[PDB]
DNA sequence: ATCTGACACGTGCCTGGAGACTAGGGAGTAATCCCCTTGGGCGGTTAAACGCGGGGGACAGCGCGTACGTGCGTTTAAGCGGTGCTAGAGCTGTCTACGACCAATTGAGCGGCCTCGGCACCGGGATTCTCGA
DNA sequence: TCGAGAATCCCGGTGCCGAGGCCGCTCAATTGGTCGTAGACAGCTCTAGCACCGCTTAAACGCACGTACGCGCTGTCCCCCGCGTTTAACCGCCCAAGGGGATTACTCCCTAGTCTCCAGGCACGTGTCAGAT
């Protein structure tokens, strides 16, 4: 096809689905690694990591919608890092 | 007479007698001349009297190839199909045979434990199966295994189990099987009353000549002072600090729980395993003499120098793959040429390595080889000595290894060197594996 | 089979593959994505997670326990403004 | 062993949409939504008690807590549903 | 008491919770009734909107995807669940004219 | 003039206009109401602070689009990311 | 009474934030965003007041409302 | 209220400075607000977890869950030292 | 009482009042006093230091604001404070 | 240099502190048992990595014109000061009519057990949406 | 233009499994006297909020004028996307002997609230002395 038409295909299917992205095993490795710092020797139930993953995905999707708004404000379509840096500054996140 | 030959026929007779009583049994002939040849015998004996009916035979994959090849024996009348793979099976699903009609046409169904388990739906529809035959009974030694749950959905009017090692771990595996073979099912004699009717274990008495008798000898080693320090710091929860002084690439991966039996076994194998995992130290112990801080390593080295005095090729086994790796590092620094096949290496890659190791010309004596490796048919009879650098909770595994070199084609007499360390969990394990061999040895009675 | 080289492992963070960031972005409505975006998303994921896990590990210890349950995570999020229904 | 409003959330549904099912994993959200709205209101009404230095959470308080949590027109139609009920309970 | 008023939610169970939740020393008599009558109203609204949602997708049962959608659609119930993230609820479609 | 008001701590709106608006918008909620002369002061302090922040984020939003002239699009992009009506 | 928030004042506030050059349609927008804010805070204040049986918006009513909305206000009471 | 103590803390840290009247107000407000936050947090952590008492442990978790960052890591040390001195003596 | 400047007794009383819970331990009053004291000390230090820059011998609302704004921790605990009679 | 905040000593009144009970929650222990441990096996199979064009896209430069800032002279109307008036905030004292509590009473709703219809799955067939020239 | 083809969209038919169903039983919600206490409310004092006047002067307003910035248009070239092919990526199911778990139910103790007396801090009153408006 012509670049950009299969991309609008993907922004429709995924907005309609409710199936989670991110493989389950890598996220669970990451959380554990991040945890060996606050307290050494700690175990995690499965439901906990599930919840954490759900929340994270939502956070990132929201950030991604506001970083698209910011980019459009500058008369572009490509979202660049400066848009991540502008959006977070307006929302207060560290 | 008029069919096959000795070391068999009576086995088919037992199977036909079972058919008469319709009870389901567990042939367990010692792993010798039988199996595939005997398996087809009974069904082949159906021949004209009964070549019509649902027939199913589940087995691993190599075993599936083998059964298929063998079925090319005298009287190639009954048909057969290797229902293997997925989607390609879909095309042969209906092409191979009609859903219900079974004339002489019906080809024997030969599937695998995955296929059987994953898509039982397809085969669930078929009629009460005349005889489902499961090659390796040990697969079902757990009564909560998902295969067992999916294996009950099949409507089976008869069952059969092939094995050579009925019990390995304890009696509960005998219990779970007995539900499978017979749902209905001093004291030693009382057990022999229940089991005499079904079990038919013909020893290597019928097929003698097991090559020169093997020698299995345990040569202990004395835990050195660097390992004792590690062990005490690990007796409690101190190993981390005594080793956390540098804290490079994290202070002992900031965390250490584990189970004493295996964190102290890892020590008794080689302390580097702990040191590497604790401090980053991206560089292996380069002193190449700190590898000699392990007592068990030093006893291996001297043994090997005395066994190069003759050059007869050795075999090395281990439980993990980090430890074989340390060994390889050590020897490769000195310069020895090594070949290695663990589970990480690929299949066709490992098959050529053997074809080279087995090269009558090639002389890479040192061959690293994991224990649970699936390479039974490796058949490297070129090697003559096996060194079990570790123990195994289930003794049968070790025995399989013994077979991997003690098989046909080994003219030179074989030794076995089960290394170990006194005043530690290695000696504990040896006692456990010994009592498991004894559990099976009184059963052999 | 090496000398000083032992057996190295990648960063658990590099586990979040570029394909997965793209899929999360397209669900947010983005069209063309840049190349300096991926190394930026990773950091913002890390920060979020670090604030939540810290609270969960606190709420746990107070119960004398050593396992982070789902209820510890739900409370951390509620302290941060995000409320999760369904656990 | 686990108290929940599932029984009552399916009675209101029937009353509003006669022929529509609810499914499990969907009343696992409706129960949570009720528990949370209860908590907020009650806590507000306690703070509103401790503040006004009274030891009693009465109706007046529950009402001023509703007016401050439930946002917008919901309030009005909730306040009404609720007051209606208190007068009614009174003439019993 | 639930009966004396027209409420369908349980007055007694709410009263007990309020009295046993250390929310204050002395709960009055009307406070359990008012709370029940507000909680019932809110639930009815949400459920009524969610139900209108399903028929559209041509299904006769509600799933978290429906409640999320309903909440996102209406303004007041959104100002209320301004941060809530319903589990397995997806997002509401939104592609700008940049196409 | 940027420098001057960045060193001062004085009030920037006059007094009585702010009072009247606050009295009217209350009228819609309750008729005939009184207001302590300190309340109208708190309400002014707070409002003035709010507007300064909005303006500081709108300036950021304009520097993004490579301008220096704030415009109404900017206020709106700021009040949306920040989550407001 | 919202035209009493005159053009020079908006300009002064804007130079506190950091703005450099104001446009010409920025004023009406400012006058709207002030009104919304003032309308929320005052509603909450009047609620709190009535709850105390009074007719005088007073000390700690405004402060309490402003707190309620994420804006703690120290002093003023 | 806390005037004397805030006047005392100042004399110790900056021996020669004074403080106006509006400043004292701000300071007292700050102290009271921290107090209230800390205490409310501690209470909630007790209704749930099923306990009728607010022991020290809850004063510490509360300090960790609300004081942001290293600012807390110190406050915890400062509180532990003072409860130890009081208990031993 | 024994160790600090703040009024361990009064803090305890305030905990008894307000009905924060049924029972209050013995250490609970002692710990809170110390934390509040530390927090006040930090703020009073930066402000005076702020006043040591402006050279003003008297701490005024402006200094407190400036100090809170600068330091990275207090700016986080004190997220949106609007000190009365202060400025940016 | 002064007027505005400091800054200092006293009356007393209001708190804290101390001493004791009967109470009574919390620290201690034992238990059972069930999800949770480090290291490996083998077999699936779908997602992720890589490489290569080529079409977008973002970015820089230039030019016109219009809307913003500055300046100066009118004209509002805010700020201050002072006077008068009364609504209503704040507090006190009486006395009851909403509350807690206990006990006797028992039907509503709750854990585990039924079943069958709508919903996930499609394969086959059918219909519209790019695109390229 | 118009088709050529590819993504999109039905009909059945499938099971086929969770959405409704029922049911004793336990405990929790009613209903009745007490049993005080917490509530309303009636009345009085006096603060402070509102209305209005007159005058000064500072901030707002209107209009003219110049020019800096915003926006459209153009051209170059970087780098992102889509596709096909080859590797990893995950995910499933299994070892086996261990513990770690965490939950419940076991048992007494020292400290909470409780009194009760009695101390002396702090809120408020008052004189001094400066320092930044």
């Amino acid at each position: 096809f012509r670049p950009g038409t299969v991309a609008l295909r993907e922004i429709r299917k995924y907005q309609k689905s409710t199936e989670l992205l991110i493989r389950k095993l890598p996220f669970q490795r990451l959380v554990r690694e991040i945890a060996q710092d606050f307290k050494t020797d700690l175990r995690f139930q499965s439901s906990a990591v599930a919840a954490l993953q759900e929340a994270a995905e939502a956070y990132l999707v929201g950030l991604f919608e506001d970083t698209n708004l910011c980019a459009i404000h500058a008369k572009r379509v490509t979202i660049m890092p400066k848009d991540i840096q502008l959006a977070r500054r307006i929302r207060g996140e560290r | 007479g008029g069919q096959l030959k000795s070391y068999q026929l009576k086995g088919v007779k037992w199977l036909i007698s079972l058919w008469q009583n319709g009870l389901n049994g567990i042939l367990a002939d010692q792993m010798g001349l039988g199996k595939t040849i005997q398996t087809i015998g009974f069904l082949s004996h159906l021949k004209g009297n009964g070549l019509d009916g649902p027939y199913l035979v589940i087995a691993p994959l190599s075993t599936l190839s083998n059964w298929f090849n063998e079925i090319a024996r005298f009287t190639p009348s009954i048909n057969a199909i290797i229902y293997h793979g997925d989607k390609n099976q879909r095309d042969e699903l209906r092409r191979k045979h009609m859903p219900k009609t079974v004339g002489p046409k019906f080809p024997i169904v030969i599937t695998s434990y995955e296929v059987a388990m994953n898509d039982a739906k397809r085969i669930l529809r078929h009629y009460p199966w005349k005889y489902v035959v499961i090659d390796e009974g040990h697969r079902l030694k757990n009564h909560k295994c998902k295969l067992l749950r999916e294996l009950k959905h099949l409507k089976m009017d008869n069952k059969l189990l092939l094995t050579g090692t009925p019990l390995q771990n304890n009696l509960s595996e005998l219990w779970s099987l007995l539900n499978f073979i017979l749902p209905d099912i001093q004291v030693v004699s009382k057990l022999h009353g229940i089991l005499r009717p079904f079990i038919l274990r013909r020893m290597k008495c019928d097929v003698e000549l097991s090559l020169p008798r093997k020698k299995e000898i345990i040569m202990y080693a004395t835990m050195t002072d660097h390992q004792k320090k590690f062990q005490e710091h690990l007796v409690n929860n101190t190993l981390e600090a005594h080793l956390g002084e540098n804290a490079i690439r994290g202070q002992g991966w900031k965390g250490k729980l584990n189970n004493l039996v295996i964190q102290l076994r890892k020590n008794c194998n080689h302390p580097d395993l702990l040191q590497g995992q604790i401090d980053g130290s991206y560089l292996y112990p380069p002193v190449e003499e700190i590898v000699g801080q392990c007592g068990k390593f030093r006893l291996l080295e001297r043994l090997l120098v005395r066994l190069f005095a003759n050059n007869h090729k050795v075999l090395i086994f281990s439980q993990w793959t980090k430890l074989l790796d340390i060994m390889d590092y050590y020897f490769s620094e000195k310069g020895f040429e090594v070949c290695r096949i663990d589970g990480s290496v690929k299949l066709d890659e490992r098959r050529r390595q053997i074809k080279d190791f087995s090269d009558e010309k090639s002389s890479c004596s040192i061959f690293l080889l994991s224990t649970r490796a699936g390479g039974l048919g490796i058949n490297l009879t070129a090697a003559d000595t096996c060194i079990l650098y570790d123990s195994d909770w289930n003794p049968q595994m070790d025995l399989q290894a013994m077979d991997r070199c003690h098989r046909i084609g080994q003219t030179k007499p074989v030794h076995v060197y089960r290394l170990s360390t006194a005043q530690s969990i290695e000696t504990r394990v040896l006692k456990r594996a010994y009592s498991k061999l004894k559990l099976e040895h009184v059963v052999i009675g | 089979g090496a000398k000083r080289h032992r057996k190295v492992l990648r960063d658990n963070i590099q586990g979040i593959t570029k394909p997965a960031i793209r899929r999360l972005a397209r669900r947010g409505g983005v069209k063309r994505i840049s190349g300096l975006i991926y190394e930026e998303t990773r950091g913002v994921l890390k920060i979020f997670l670090e604030n939540v896990i810290r609270d969960a590990v606190t709420y746990t210890e107070h119960a004398r326990r050593k396992t982070v349950t789902a209820m510890d995570v739900v409370y951390a999020l509620k302290r941060q403004g995000r409320t999760l229904y369904g656990f | 062993s686990v108290e929940t409003y599932k029984i009552y959330i399916f009675k209101v549904l029937k009353q509003v949409h006669p022929d529509i099912g609810i499914s499990s994993k969907a009343m696992g959200i409706m129960n949570s939504f009720i528990n949370d709205i209860f908590e907020k209101l009650a806590s507000e009404s306690s703070k509103l008690a401790r503040y006004n230095k009274k030891p009693t959470i009465t109706s007046r308080e529950i009402q001023t807590a509703v007016r401050l949590v439930l946002p917008g027109e919901l309030a009005k139609h909730a306040v009404s549903e609720g007051t209606k009920a208190v007068t009614k309970f009174t003439s019993s | 008491r639930s009966s004396k008023a027209g409420l369908q939610f349980p007055v007694g169970r709410i009263a007990r919770f309020l009295k046993a939740g250390k929310y204050a020393e002395r709960v009055g008599a009307g406070a359990p009734v008012y709370l029940a009558a507000v909680l019932e109203y809110l639930a009815a609204e949400v459920l009524e909107l969610a139900g209108n949602a399903a028929r559209d997708n041509k299904k006769t049962r509600i799933v978290p995807r429906h409640i999320q959608l309903a909440v996102r659609n209406d303004e007041e119930l959104s100002k209320l669940l301004g941060d809530v993230t319903i589990a397995n609820g997806g997002v509401m479609p939104n592609i700008h004219n940049l196409l």
